[PDB]
């Protein structure tokens, strides 16, 4: 409870239990004064003109935020490894967030040599937006998370938020909120914050791929009791029109009745890492599956789950249906296809449409003895009665969770980035660095005090989450798929730190190893 | 007030396709404004004579039915407050 | 989808009926249904009565947000109010979107 | 509880008892149709236009409405007599209003002959007012109160009010009342309506009159300790000025020092009943005393209650500063002076400046030797302290309450025309013949019905006020002065039908006769 | 007379003083008083919580009054919110008569 | 809306003073309107040379400083539609 008596300490173990695991997790973090402890409004027209598409109007507060939503915050390599191999199913249980060992620095460059000392009496306030009254910006897959390395310090984010707009300009129903006006805690040296939060209900993620296709779901030695149109001429001639109707069995299982219809559909363009392969023109963004919304069309990045390539053709990728990582070191613009990490989602190509490809035919018109019978392609496919499909991977990279947006309805609002949709997501963690005027003038001045102290602040930050599991029970006979670190000599050992100490994950490993039968 | 003029970026400066492929496309979607383009207009100077001219006022072109020759086409971006930006785009067509 | 609750169970339809009453039987027997009922009417008041639950507002938005106000500028009737004959007009639909809410 | 079975007794006594006086009243009421059921706007648009002055906007609704807000509508003539000539002052405590033997009556002009029938199964809704949530036109001294004779039948007035305005039209602001949107009670001709009421705290009216005047209020024997400046010059030479005080006593009373001062002022302008003596212009309009609101003047009538005139001149009248009555049979528009009732407020005269004189003088420069002492005219005076005032008298004929608006604030809310003013008067009681359609078409008809039947409505209305007394104690010697009815042979009994059975009430009789000294 | 409430007895003053701490009184006696303070400042945070009574409308009035609303249309800034500097602007005055009510 | 045209009543027609009080009032505030007048507007039209003219606005006229001799004044009232209407007022003063 003083300066010199530690608020908390560093917890990072992962604990696993008979049907659940307990990751926790520890860093340390380096909160800086952000916009100068003021709040501006930020639009295109401020980052120098946007297209239609990228105008946008929003506010930057000075207030940093905790995001530990992605799931190499909480798992390493080996218990991500532990998770995927053995369970066919995971969802987080509960939460426990702690902000301790916070210690608010004062920074001084008044000779051109700065010289960063130490304010005690300086505070740093946070505060939890648990009754969801603010914008949440977590689930965008931003970045500032918790690094994946516990050893390596990271920079809190800044807090921003987007609003409505007519270009850049805001409209009457554009609201400006104040995180001021939350009721927040202020920490000095010696004070910590902590609060706990319950997950929701959410289903638990197919880790598993199926072993079985949608549409081989079958006795593939008794034929149907059903029959369908085989022939529909007996010949070659002029005038030969018949109706044979032959029993659907294994000889020709493409036709034979189903119950159940591979999931929904729309379709993405078929880009290939074999440059040589693609069109000689920029298909970039023209080629690109789009939504529109008031007018100005957005990506859509990844869209619906659906399976990425057919077998056989590793190629290929969907232009924008697969969520793509960056590797170490790499840039954030126009970087080789080397530099990349694109995530297959080819493990549920049994039950979802592949991204590149039509749903399906579908028939155009009524053939008669003059028309022929004409059909036609079906690009995109929305829900249909009988429809199964599986949602996206969860990459150890990738998100964890989002927040459903509160709207008059939705349709299985799991996260199109892979993860747990929930009503009530983990609660945005806002914290800032509480303003220190440096000198106010000895007579009464109305403005605003614009002279602050430079100041940062740093400390510990602890997360840890509860993952209910759920354990595999399988007849399989022969050995599953598991993923294993491959046992040849490399310079470095993978998902390691390198001579320069810079930890690298070197791909993205997905859940879906164990199999399960529709 | 005091708005910016736009900017009209047209992605393929120098458009090249041969003669089987005639169906291109100019990306004019990128171009900026301090505040937002109200209207993307498409007119072609170098154009040969063909079966039709070219107005059309998408942001991202879609061209048809093309013949050879070379073809010059600008692009004109207006602001919400008027200001304007025409920027050229080309496209040669091989036999 | 025009709008409302959908309903397995909707509240029942009160269906209302001025029984007949026949004017002048003949009297001797006629097998016919009778055909000369006395021309009546019937008129009463009606009650309903509906108890709406409601959904209150905790927004932490600063600025005010759009809401529906009657505008204050001289006319010649009042807005949803009776005219000079008597004949009362609702100017315009009115929606229920006018507070904000973010997804 | 039926058809055939009265809904209530005739009461109409009156009964004095130790320190209060309960008056019944009962009449017979018609309501008719208004509006044909309709709600109209009204303005003086409709009424074929107006000045700017008497510009208005508002609605004119279906619904009747009952008004026992004169004091004749409780009050025999005897009865006032025994209230004016015994006690100090009075005020009402409760009221009991009672609504009985309804019978509504369906009038029929097929033929060009009307045929009066009964309606049984139709009903009358009548509802009060008592959270004052409508318009309050009680106390604007309107028409249609319980007549002032127990026999004869009274058509219960429309209830119409006004609104906001700018000119003839509806600023924003401006409400619309429907009144079906109260919960009433509807009546059939075997049902009643009744409702009790406690009246404010509401003073005691001065039921009486001062037999000490404000500026004789001293020992005319004694002298005051107080001196006063008596001289300026000690004669009548050039450079003579002094100051020579003289002791204020019985010899000269004007000058003495007073503790108090009397009541406001607001002058009139002075028109005499006596023709000749008046100016020969038109004087009525341009000559009177208005108050400006939002841009359009408005006559005082009557304005703070000021004596009428000085002792000896009783043909001269404020100009609107007194209350004028009209005699029985007196028509509405340019009647002669001797066809109204003009009250004279001298009884205040002890107190209250006359409202034909200015307040007084006041000094208007600093004399010195060169500017002599120049002093003004006081037209009017607002409050000050140490004044002293007496509120208007209530007569007979006129109004008993007001309700005093709900604003921020108020001075003395007792109204300007006499009686009790209350922040919660008696509720407004408002009555509807309900509509019944005559026909509705065969077909459906989404427009709504425009044909009714022709039908009003009748029955008995009983209130009972119950008014607390304060009696008289003086020590006065000599006989007071009494309202008698004088004794000389005249062709009618006063306050009494004559040979047409037609009532009337020949004076004005006030309150005032008792004397009181301050 | 500038509006508000009058009270006899108000909030009371908070009067808050930097106590003076003298530089370096002199190794001999000086009877005058110290001049010689050291220049410093304080700083801090305040926190003041005022429970304001209501009193809620209960008006029969049928059409909609008039009522404080930000607008609807598209501007530089959103009102009663910072810009691009950060300086927070009260566009105009906001008073407190908008609901009606009959005298 | 398809406004009436206002009417302009000056309440005295034939105004009669003596040399004595030349302080006199002619009233025209009683002038009607289907909504409101926004401008009453007195002009005099016989009055014979004086010290000044009179075009006042108030609605009720006061004159002051009479000489001897016949006038006439003419009231213009204005409808908030501006629909006009001028009503004349006589005024003679004895000598």
């Amino acid at each position: 409870d003083g300066v010199g008596s530690s608020s908390g300490n560093w917890h990072c173990d992962s604990q696993w239990l008979g049907d659940r695991v307990i990751t926790t997790s520890t860093r340390t973090w380096a909160l800086p004064t952000y916009n100068n402890h003021l709040y501006k409004q930020i639009s295109n027209s401020t980052s120098g003109g946007s297209s239609n598409d990228n105008a946008y109007f929003g506010y930057s507060t000075p207030w940093g935020y905790f995001d530990f939503n992605r799931f190499h915050c909480h798992f390493s390599p080996r218990d991500w490894q532990r998770l995927i191999n053995n369970n066919w199913g995971f969802r987080p249980k509960r939460l426990n967030f702690k902000l301790f060992n916070i210690q608010v620095k004062e920074v001084t460059d008044n000779n051109g040599v700065k010289t960063i000392a130490n304010n005690l009496t300086s505070t740093v306030q946070v505060f939890t937006d648990s009754d969801y009254q603010l914008p949440y910006v977590l689930g965008s897959a931003h970045e500032g998370c918790l690094p994946p390395f516990p050893a390596d310090v990271f920079m809190i984010p800044q807090y921003g938020y987007l609003t409505l707009n007519d270009g850049s300009q805001a409209v009457g129903r554009s609201s400006f909120y104040c995180l001021e006006y939350f009721p927040s805690q202020m920490l000095r040296t010696g004070n910590n914050f902590q609060f706990s939060y319950e997950f929701e209900n959410v289903p638990f993620h197919s880790s598993y791929a199926h072993s079985q296709s949608l549409d081989r779901l079958m006795n593939p030695l008794i034929d149907q009791y059903l029959y369908y149109l085989s022939k529909t001429i007996n010949g070659s001639g002029q005038n030969q029109q018949t109706l044979k109707f032959s029993v659907a069995g294994p000889s020709n299982m493409a036709v034979q009745g189903r119950n159940y219809i591979p999931g929904p559909s729309y379709r993405q363009q078929r880009v290939s890492t074999t440059v040589t392969q693609n069109n000689n023109s920029e298909f970039a963004w023209p080629g690109a599956s789009s939504w529109a919304l008031n007018g100005r069309n957005s990506l859509m990045n990844p869209g619906p789950a659906m399976a990425s390539h057919k077998e056989g053709e590793d190629r290929f990728f969907p232009l924008s249906g697969s969520l793509i990582f960056g590797k170490q070191g790499t840039g954030r613009d126009n970087v080789d296809a080397d530099k990349v990490m694109i995530t297959n989602e080819e493990e549920i190509k049994t039950t979802n449409p592949v991204a590149t490809e039509s749903y399906g035919q579908v028939a155009t018109n009524h053939q008669s003895a003059q028309a022929q019978a004409q059909t036609g392609w079906v690009q995109n496919q929305g829900i249909l009665p009988g429809m199964v499909w599986q949602d996206r991977d969860v990459y150890l990279q990738g998100p964890i969770w989002a927040k459903i947006p509160h709207t008059d309805g939705n349709f299985h609002p799991s996260p199109l980035m892979g993860g747990f949709g929930m009503k009530h997501p983990p609660p945005q963690i806002l914290i800032k660095n509480t303003p220190v005027p440096a000198d106010p003038p000895t007579a009464f001045n109305k403005d605003k005090l614009n002279s602050f102290i430079t100041q940062y602040s740093t400390g510990q930050v602890s997360v840890e989450i509860e993952w209910e599991l759920q354990k595999e029970n399988s007849k399989r006979w022969n050995p599953e798929i598991q993923y294993t670190s491959n046992y040849y000599k490399s310079n470095n050992v993978e998902f390691a730190v390198n001579t320069e100490g810079v930890y690298s994950e070197p791909r993205p490993i997905g859940t879906r190893y164990l199999t399960r039968n529709l | 007030r005091k708005n910016r003029p736009p900017i009209a970026i047209v992605s393929p400066q120098f458009q090249e396709i041969s003669l089987p492929t005639t169906s291109t496309v100019i990306d004019g979607s990128q171009s900026t404004d301090d505040d937002k383009i109200v209207q993307y207009h498409w007119e072609e100077l170098k154009g040969p004579l063909r079966e039709e001219k070219i107005s059309e006022d998408t942001a991202i072109l879609k061209l048809s039915k093309l013949v050879p020759g070379n073809y010059t086409f600008s692009l004109t971006v207006v602001d919400s407050d008027g200001a304007t930006n025409s920027t050229t785009a080309n496209l040669t067509v091989n036999k």
